[PDB]
C-alpha cells in the first residue's frame, strides 16, 4: 500500500524524483519509513547531465 | 576532468586509506561502530550499485 | 576523447546550405546600391595543367579584392572561373565536428589542422529585420531560452541562428578566443565568415569573441575557463560613469551601479579628467573617497574573497579590509573562513610588507589596520589556519619590520592567542 502511495504521489509531483531528500522535504514519506527505505531506491545518475 | 593514463577514475586512490585507525577515531569521538560501513563506502565508490 | 555529437546536434535545427533572406531588399551590398562596375580583379587566371585547378586569386597571391574582401565572381572578373577566391560561394568549410565538455553545451572542434587566416565556417541564418528581431527575441525570452542565436550582419539587419543555420552557431565564446569573425562583400550581398586568429591543430575547441550586445538584458557569467576572463559575457558599456572598477571587486568595496555613477558625474561633468572604461590600472582617488558600510551577506563575503584573490592594488586592499573591520557579523566571518580568508589575507601581506612598493610608516598603519580584525574573528581550531599557515607569514613579517615594535606586539598577542586552539583528523594513508 506505501508504494501505491509513492508511485502516486510521484506522478503528483512530476514523475521524476531528483534528490533522496525529497522523500522528505516534499512530505512524500515520514521519517522512519524514508529511514529504512532512503538507501534501497537510487537515481541514476549521468555525469553529462549534472556539470554542477 | 583529466584522467591518469588507462585509469576511468581516481576511485583507486581510496586503497591507499588506513581505515582502520579511521573506524578507531570514529568509535573514540562518536562512539559509532563503522567499520564495516567505510568497507561498503569504499566498494561502492569503486563501482557504483554492482551486480551481488 | 568526447564522444562525437554532430548528427545529433544537426537533428536539432534545420540545416541551411545557404543564407535566407525574409525579402529580396535585405541584405543587400553598399545599401542596395547596386554597384554596376563591379570591383574586377587584374589577376590572370593561373590554371595548373595538372590538377585543371584554377590557382588564381590565392591565399599568398597579389589579388586586390581578396585583400578589400570582396569575392571574385566568375564571368565578371579577369581572373577567370574556379579562382582561389570564391571560398563563401563554394562553400569550401574547414572540417569541423560536434562534441560537449566542462559547464558548456555542445561546441565545434577541428577535425584537422588549420593555418592562420585560413576560413573555417561561414555563420548561416536567416536574414530578418528589426522589427521582426524583437518578435522573435521576445518570443525566445517567452520560451525561456538560455542561450544567444543573433548577430548582426548590419545596422538594421540580423542574422538569426535559432531554428535554421549552420555549424557555426554551436561556437562558444572565448575570452581568449582563437578565431574571429569577419564581414565580406561575395557579389550584391554581405556575408558573415570565421576566420582563424592563429594556428589550431586538430581536436582543439574552435572559438570566438561574442562582443555581445545585451540590449538591456541581464548579464550571464562565462565559464570559458579561460585566465583573462572578465567572469560575465557582455562587451562595450551602454554609457560612461557605469563601472570604475569590476562588478564583483566594486559590491566587494560596498559600492554599486549608483557610487559608480556618482564619482563620475560629480568630477567628469565639471571639467576633471577620468579615463576610460579599464580596470588594468586602478583609480586610487575613487576607492579612497568611496563609502564603506559593514558585510551582513555571504554572496558579498564571496565577492570580497574573489575581490581579495583578484586585485593587486594596495588601496583597494587597504578599503575592503577596513570595510572587514567595521564588518562584525560572525556568520559572513565564518563563510570568509570556509572561503580560506586568511589565506588571501597572507598574499595581501605579503605584496605589501614584504615586497615593497610603498613607504613603511603607510605599511605600517595598513599593518595597523590589518592585525585588528585577524584579533577579533571568532576561531576554535588550528585547521583554519592551517589551511594557510599565515602564522608563518606573520613570523616573517615581524622579523624584517622588528623596529616597529607594536606590530611585533600584536603579532605576538595574535599567536599567543592562536597557539591555544585544537586541532582535526587527516587519515592516515599506507606506504
Ligand atoms: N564560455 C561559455 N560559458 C558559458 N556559457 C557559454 C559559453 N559560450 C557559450 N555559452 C552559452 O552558449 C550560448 C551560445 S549557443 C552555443 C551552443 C549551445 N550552447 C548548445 O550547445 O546548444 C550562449 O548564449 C551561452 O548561453
Ligand atoms: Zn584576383
Ligand atoms: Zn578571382
Ligand atoms: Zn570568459
Amino acid at each position: 500500500r506505501k508504494a501505491a502511495g509513492l508511485i502516486q504521489s510521484i506522478q503528483r509531483i512530476g514523475s521524476n524524483l531528483v534528490n533522496r531528500a525529497h522523500l522528505i522535504t516534499e512530505q512524500l514519506t515520514s521519517k522512519t519509513v524514508f529511514l529504512n527505505m532512503a538507501s534501497f531506491v537510487y537515481i541514476v545518475f549521468d555525469p553529462d547531465v549534472e556539470r554542477n | 576532468r583529466s584522467p591518469p593514463k588507462d585509469e576511468d577514475d581516481l576511485t583507486f586512490k581510496l586503497d591507499e586509506l588506513i581505515l582502520d585507525d579511521y573506524a578507531t577515531e570514529l568509535e573514540r569521538k562518536h562512539q559509532l561502530k563503522k567499520r564495516s560501513t567505510l568497507q561498503i563506502i569504499k566498494e561502492e565508490l569503486q563501482s557504483r550499485y554492482r551486480e551481488i | 576523447y568526447p564522444a562525437d555529437k554532430t548528427e545529433e546536434a544537426l537533428t536539432t535545427f534545420k540545416t541551411l546550405s545557404q543564407n535566407s533572406y525574409q525579402n529580396k531588399t535585405l541584405g543587400n551590398a553598399h545599401n542596395g546600391r547596386s554597384t554596376a562596375d563591379g570591383m574586377s580583379c587584374d589577376c590572370e587566371e593561373n590554371w595548373d595543367t595538372v590538377s585543371g585547378i584554377n590557382n588564381a586569386c590565392g591565399e599568398y597571391s597579389e589579388c586586390i579584392n581578396r585583400l578589400t574582401s570582396i569575392e571574385c565572381i566568375s564571368g565578371t572578373c579577369s581572373c577567370g572561373d574556379d579562382c582561389q577566391n570564391q571560398r563563401f560561394q563554394k562553400k569550401q568549410y574547414a572540417p569541423i565536428a560536434v562534441f560537449e565538455t566542462e559547464k558548456k553545451g555542445y561546441g565545434v572542434r577541428a577535425q584537422a589542422d588549420i593555418r592562420q587566416d585560413a576560413f573555417i565556417y561561414e555563420y548561416l541564418g536567416e536574414v530578418i529585420d528589426e522589427s521582426t528581431f524583437r518578435k522573435r527575441k521576445e518570443n525566445y525570452d517567452n520560451q525561456g531560452l538560455e542561450h544567444f542565436y543573433f548577430m548582426m550582419l548590419q545596422k538594421g539587419e540580423f542574422i538569426d541562428a535559432t531554428a535554421k543555420g549552420g555549424l557555426g552557431r554551436f561556437c562558444n565564446h572565448s575570452c581568449r578566443p582563437n578565431a574571429y569573425v569577419d564581414k565580406w562583400e561575395v557579389g550584391n550581398k554581405l556575408r558573415m565568415g570565421i576566420f582563424a586568429k592563429r594556428e589550431i591543430y586538430k581536436g582543439e575547441e574552435i572559438c570566438f569573441d561574442y562582443n555581445v550586445d545585451r540590449y538591456g538584458a541581464n548579464p550571464q557569467k562565462c565559464y570559458c575557463g579561460e585566465d583573462n576572463c572578465i567572469g560575465f559575457l557582455g562587451g562595450r558599456t551602454q554609457t560612461d560613469s557605469a563601472n570604475i572598477l569590476p562588478v564583483p571587486i566594486a559590491e566587494a568595496l560596498g559600492s554599486t551601479n549608483a557610487q559608480e555613477q556618482r564619482w563620475v558625474r560629480l568630477m567628469k561633468e565639471q571639467n576633471k579628467s577620468i579615463k576610460a572604461s579599464d580596470y588594468s590600472s586602478i583609480n586610487e582617488d575613487y576607492v579612497n573617497s568611496l563609502e564603506m558600510r559593514p558585510i551582513a551577506d555571504k554572496d558579498e563575503a564571496s565577492k570580497v574573497t574573489s575581490a581579495l584573490l583578484k586585485t593587486q592594488d594596495y588601496i583597494i586592499l587597504r578599503k575592503l579590509i577596513e570595510r572587514v573591520s567595521l564588518t562584525k557579523d560572525p556568520e559572513v566571518l565564518k563563510e570568509i573562513v570556509r572561503l580560506r580568508g586568511y589565506q588571501c589575507v597572507a598574499n595581501i601581506l605579503t605584496m605589501i610588507v614584504l615586497d615593497q612598493e610603498q613607504q613603511q610608516v603607510d605599511v605600517e598603519s595598513f599593518t595597523l589596520s590589518v592585525l585588528d580584525m585577524l584579533e577579533s574573528w571568532p576561531n576554535s581550531s588550528r585547521n583554519r589556519i592551517s589551511s594557510s599557515q599565515i602564522e608563518s607569514v606573520l613570523e616573517s613579517v615581524k622579523t624584517k619590520l622588528k623596529k616597529i615594535q607594536p606590530i611585533g606586539k600584536k603579532i605576538n598577542s595574535l599567536l599567543n592567542s592562536w597557539s591555544k586552539l585544537e586541532i582535526s583528523y587527516k587519515i592516515p594513508k599506507s606506504q
